RNA sequence: UAAUUGCGAUAACGAACGAGACCUUAACCUACUAAAUAGUGGUGCUAGCAUUUGCUGGUUAUCCACUUCUUAGAGGGACUAUCGGUUUCAAGCCGAUGGAAGUUUGAGGCAAUAACAGGUCUGUGAUGCCCUUAGACGUUCUGGGCCGCACGCGCGCUACACUGACGGAGCCAGCGAGUCUAACCUUGGCCGAGAGGUCUUGGUAAUCUUGUGAAACUCCGUCGUGCUGGGGAUAGAGCAUUGUAAUUAUUGCUCUUCAACGAGGAAUUCCUAGUAAGCGCAAGUCAUCAGCUUGCGUUGAUUACGUCCCUGCCCUUUGUACACACC
């Protein structure tokens, strides 16, 4: 009786929406996406070649939904990793910005987000409504 | 807290000892609402060496 | 060398054995058979079809299954 | 005009190390005796109402191998 | 559930690009035995050859094989980008290449011979046998050979 | 095997030229009509219980 | 157990298996008795706790260490060898997994299984390096009840540690393959082999 | 370890001798009494005195103390 | 109107967990999210422990707001468990009667895993000569 | 006793320096004074799930109230308190109770007398003397050198993996720094696999960067003991950034080459609680470049609560043919 995504387990929520988004057929997976590493920090490309893009989109949705407005930068650092430099010590390195941007462009194409004042993206009432809906769905995954 | 950290030694001999200096900068502000005589009086009546003072107009 | 492909012969071994063991996990399969470990992990998803084995804790690192029911 | 130099006298030069330090300098420069320059400074501070005074001259006193001499009178602390 | 069988179909150890390739090890990594295919290249070729990565190279139809071998020597033609490659912009031909097999050692030799023939600094060290990138030689890389 | 329980009564002090072995006096637990001095490897306080193998011996100073 | 509701859910496996008895992860602390006296007061299994992790403040005084639940002292002594230090979170999971393996392997309380293991593993008498003279002999002495608990865990954790190294098995498994072979000293246990040999050396050089 | 210095104990004796009726067996009241009949340059010191002075009282009042 | 609320907090290292306790239908929320979700994980019952030591039912008549800053994934937990705990008793201090309160108060401290008294350990400063506060750079002599 | 710290013994009595006091910093404060450059409750305006009121957000001031959380002024606070065991029943030590705190509360700053041919004239427009001063040892300009590699040695870094690697995903710090007659920290938008590019922006700063969304770490999945997808040396090819200038690879990026290393002989360093260890981060340096250092916080233990066996020191006893003092 009155659900937010905030009542949902993160790996629960974000798994579901990634499947719904993929099934929805409507999004915009970029022309690469099969060749890309998501960060220079990383070693290899994502193992779920199929739906990792769906996985991240999902994540970003829920992440901006919980904030006020988040930019392409932040998304690089949030999804930032630790980079091995071989015989040198590890440091933190940001992610590919095309990835997190193209998400944040193909997430207004379905109006989940929008540009914000102050900069970066905010969550749309279109999207806010969308997630709280499929929040409650994975909520009542109890038969 | 300003922090300057260097070696006690000149040259480079002896145990690798270090020193660390500080400068402590203290700030505060008070807001007033007063006109013609109380404005130019208070900037100057309250004055003292070592104490930096500054008053601001308003708006932007 | 182990075994990373079902031999049918190797397959028969499984369900006509695994309910012997009151404890089975990734390793438990590997040493009693000569399973891959990769396929051990799929054989365990599989062996929770119609619970040939029953769970008590499923975890990324460690899987703990017991005899039948 | 926005900057103006002022002039003070002093708060009894016997209590200021710098005014004393330079006094040892000048006195020594004016040819004076090592030990005398020392005590004469010491006794000015001491008779300026201090609690103590210590003057330490290092360098070549009687030439060649350098040494150091300490002339103190009264009370000092060193610690905290 | 990838619990299936396969009869005589499975064939351990097959041969590509003049190399011998294990079959009971993963495609992505089975192929990486060849001089020139690392994980990132072998991950991509396979993608472009409609190959189910959930497999061992002891599977993979001899059809799926040529489909991979083909993409490997014409990658730039299968929506593989030039940067992904191990020899872009040649020095004698100017074309984007990606060498493999015994053919990588060959163009490693050519390259050395090249700037050795020219008797430049870099080339000399290679011939001598010193370290050619500006590292100190004073205290490291000892025992040699 | 004739294992014997014994309760600590008093901590005399520390021998061993290292300072590792501690002297103690034990109350033979089952039969309290006995009281003997033993050497210990670990940290011992008063009142805790020790488990004696050869139940005679009774040693003294050490290095 | 009188299931009470409130605004934000709070499950039945929570509500019940808590406010009733304070089960462990969910094992009962009651009825677990320290078989073998003398080592009591030191194998702390009497103040129940849900998880093996507390704001432990046990190393100021000398035997405050003994008011630490022998579970946690076990789960602490896990996290070591450089690449493991600090990682208590990991160790705790390794433990939770260990007890579950054990309860599957021999019914019973795995918390009683763990205790039984500690007791029969702690060396009763040890050998100290005496002065001796040149080729310095080695004196035979008994060891404190506090070290018996200490050395137990040590051997035991090193038991599972060294075992599961370059081996398929997981720590959780070899932790059970080292506790079960010790709670009934099969002598197929690193600790138990180690213990019987300390005493062999102790019954001797006295 | 915790050994009180001379300047401490020196003061306690001095305080006690010329203020036994005024002082009690209680730390806090004594602590306060110090601010009246003595001028101590810091709080920790003043408490430390007040603390040893209160210590002697608690044994003085059980038999005469040597000094 | 303004509701009868009370406010306490929990600290553990650099973590400081603000708590809000008003009469309510029994919500117990950390950072705008159900306590049943606090998924630093194996430590879940570390945040539950104030709720079950005193009885789940004492909370049916109170709404809890907790939110945390600073520290880490593990220091925060201890900082909120201590906020709730310090809150239940504070509500009961201001709004109920004493004898009830020290049922609650005595319940915790008999079990106290810090719960209502703040663990005061802090980091020690590094000294020059070593990467640690006690750890010294390796020396070599001759 | 950490202490020439104290009780005491006392031909000594009474004192000063050093130790202690002192200062800093870190812990407690619902007690005081305050806060649009710090927060919170309510109230408008507005969004979504629910609709049974509710749960969750947005709004730089809509308007009001406050100071718990933050900041920093003023004070409070501990004195080893209280009881108990020891002891010349003295200094004190130990234990238990409470207490924010009971190891000098933790950690530092400061630190006497006397001394060493210890280092520094290459920090100084500090300096004696010698040297040289226009074929200059001064100065500036062009290029090279300090990094040259059969090898000895020290400080490190990264590792040998399954308590792991890789991929997703969860996501939490504290110490800090930053542009005027200038180009520092840089959000955001776009572009680019990346590195980086481009158009704008805020900030001389509790206000903008920045909640510095740090790594360790947590979940889920792949890998399955094989020099393996552990390890990332050496090397080829290409793209960018700093700079006049990158060759003897400044750095960064991408593909490819895939070494030694399977726990390290004799030896040997460092450490007792938020410590060790692991983890990264800011600051110094800096046009560019950290595998270095100065600090910071995150995760967080095993073992001691001791002794003089080894190794140093310190007092006393003792020997001396040493006093330029066992070189
Ligand atoms: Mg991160
Ligand atoms: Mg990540
Ligand atoms: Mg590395
Ligand atoms: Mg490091
Ligand atoms: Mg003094
Ligand atoms: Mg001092
Ligand atoms: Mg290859
Ligand atoms: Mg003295
Ligand atoms: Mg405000
Ligand atoms: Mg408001
Ligand atoms: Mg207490
Ligand atoms: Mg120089
Ligand atoms: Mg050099
Ligand atoms: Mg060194
Ligand atoms: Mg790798
Ligand atoms: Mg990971
Ligand atoms: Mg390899
Ligand atoms: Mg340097
Ligand atoms: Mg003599
Ligand atoms: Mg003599």
């Amino acid at each position: 009786p009155g659900v937010s995504v905030r009542d949902v387990a993160a790996q629960d929520f974000i798994n579901a929406y990634a499947s719904f988004l993929q099934r929805q057929g409507k999004l915009e997976v970029p022309g690469y996406v099969d060749i890309v590493k998501t960060s220079s920090g990383n070693e290899m490309p994502p193992q779920d070649a199929e739906g990792w893009f769906y996985k991240r989109a999902a994540s970003v949705a829920r992440h901006i939904y919980m904030r006020k407005q988040v930019g392409v930068g932040k998304l690089n650092k949030l999804y930032g990793g630790a980079k091995s430099r071989g015989v040198r010590p590890y440091k933190h390195i940001d992610a590919s910005g095309s990835i997190n941007r193209k998400v944040l462009q193909a997430l207004e194409k379905i109006g989940i987000v929008e540009i914000s004042p102050k900069g970066g993206r905010r969550i749309s009432e279109n999207g806010q409504r969308d997630l709280d809906r499929i929040a409650a769905q994975t909520l009542e995954e109890d038969e | 807290v300003l922090k300057i950290s260097t070696r006690k030694t000149p040259n480079g001999e002896g145990s690798k000892t270090w020193e660390t200096y500080e400068m402590r900068i203290h700030k505060r502000y008070i807001d007033l609402e007063a006109p013609v005589q109380i404005v130019k009086r208070i900037t100057q009546i309250t004055i003292e060496p070592g104490v930096d003072v500054e008053v601001v107009v308003a708006s932007n | 060398q182990h075994a990373v492909i079902l031999d049918q012969e190797k397959y028969d071994r499984i369900l006509k054995e695994v309910p012997t063991y009151r404890y089975v996990s990734v390793s438990v399969l590997v040493d009693r058979l000569k399973i891959g470990g990769s396929l051990a992990r799929i054989a365990l998803r599989h062996l929770e079809k119609e619970g040939i084995i029953k769970p008590i804790s499923k975890h990324s690192k460690q899987a703990i299954y017991t005899r039948a029911t | 005009g926005t900057i103006v130099l002022y002039a003070e006298r002093v708060q009894d030069r016997g209590l200021s190390a710098v005014a004393q330090a330079e006094s040892m300098k000048f006195k020594l420069l004016n040819g004076l005796a090592i030990r005398r320059a020392a005590y004469g400074v010491v006794r000015y501070v001491m008779e300026s109402g201090a609690k103590g005074c210590e003057v330490v001259v290092s360098g070549k006193l009687r030439a060649a191998r350098a040494k150091a001499m300490k002339f103190a009178d009264g009370f000092l602390i060193h610690s905290g | 559930s990838l619990v299936v069988q396969e009869q005589g179909s499975f064939q351990h150890i097959l041969r590509l690009l003049n190399t011998n390739v294990d079959g009971n090890i993963k495609i992505v990594y089975a192929l990486t035995t060849i001089k020139g295919v690392g994980r990132r290249y072998s991950n991509l070729v396979c993608k472009k050859a409609d190959v189910d990565l959930h497999k061992r190279a002891g599977e993979l139809t001899q059809e799926e094989l040529e489909r991979i071998v083909q993409i490997m020597q014409n990658p730039t033609h299968y929506k593989i980008p030039a940067w992904f490659l191990n020899r872009q912009n040649d020095i004698t031909d100017g074309k984007d290449y990606h060498t493999l097999a015994n053919n990588v050692e060959s163009k490693l030799r050519d390259d050395l011979e090249r700037l050795k023939k020219i008797r430049a600094h870099r080339g000399i060290r290679h011939f001598w046998g010193l370290r050619v990138r500006g590292q100190h030689t004073k205290t490291t890389g000892r025992r040699r050979a | 095997t004739p294992v014997t329980l014994a309760k600590v009564i008093k901590v005399l002090g520390r021998t061993g030229s290292r300072g590792g072995v501690t002297q103690v006096r034990v109350e033979f637990l089952e039969d309290t009509s006995r009281t003997i001095v033993r050497n210990v490897k670990g940290p011992v306080r008063e009142n805790d219980i020790l488990v004696l193998m050869e139940s005679e011996r009774e040693a003294r100073r050490l290095r | 157990f009188t299931p009470v509701v409130l605004a934000t859910p709070i499950p039945e496996e929570v509500q019940q298996a808590q406010t009733e008895i304070k089960l462990f992860n969910k094992w009962s602390f009651e009825e677990v008795e320290v078989k073998d006296a003398s080592l009591v007061d030191y194998v702390q299994v009497r103040q129940p706790i849900f998880v093996a992790h507390t704001a432990g403040r046990y190393a100021n005084k000398r035997f405050r260490k003994a008011q630490c639940p022998i579970i946690e002292r076990l789960t602490n002594s896990l996290m070591m060898n450089g690449r493991n230090n600090g990682k208590k979170l990991k160790a705790v999971r390794i433990i939770k997994h260990t007890l579950d393996i054990i309860n599957v392997l021999t019914d019973q309380n795995p918390i009683q299984v763990v205790v039984d293991a500690i007791t029969n593993t702690g060396p009763r008498e040890d050998t100290t390096r005496v002065g001796g003279g040149g080729a310095a002999r080695r004196q035979a002495v008994d060891v404190s009840p506090l070290r018996r608990v200490n050395q137990a865990i040590a051997l035991l954790t090193i038991g599972a540690r060294e075992a599961a190294f370059r081996n398929i098995k997981t720590i959780a498994e070899t932790l059970a393959e080292e506790l079960i072979n010790a709670a009934k000293g099969s002598s197929t246990s690193y600790a138990i082999k180690k213990k019987d040999e300390l005493e062999r050396v102790a019954k001797s050089n006295r | 370890g915790r050994v009180r210095t001379k300047t401490v104990k020196r003061a306690s004796k001095a305080l006690i001798e010329r203020y036994y009726p005024k002082l009690t067996l209680d730390f806090q009241t004594n602590k306060r009494l110090c601010d009246e009949i003595a001028t101590i340059q810091s709080k920790r010191l003043r408490n430390k005195i007040a603390g040893y002075t209160t210590h002697l009282m608690k044994r003085i009042q059980k038999g005469p103390v040597r000094g | 109107s303004a509701v009868p609320s009370v406010q306490t907090f929990g600290k553990k290292k650099s973590a400081t967990a603000v708590a809000h306790v008003k009469a309510g239908k029994g919500l117990i929320k950390v950072n705008g999210s159900p306590i049943t979700l606090v998924e630093p994980e194996i430590l879940r019952f570390k945040v539950y422990e104030p709720l079950l030591l005193v009885g789940l039912d004492k909370f049916s008549n109170i709404d809890i707001r907790v939110r945390v800053t600073g520290g880490g994934h593990v220091s925060q937990v201890y900082a909120i468990r201590q906020a709730i705990a310090k809150g239940l008793v504070a509500y009961h201090q201001k709004y109920v009667d004493e004898q009830s309160k020290n049922e609650l108060k005595k319940a915790f401290t008999s079990y106290d895993r810090t719960l209502l008294i703040a663990d005061s350990r802090r980091p020690e400063p590094k000294k020059f000569g070593g990467k640690g506060a006690r750890s010294r750079f390796q020396k070599s002599y001759r």
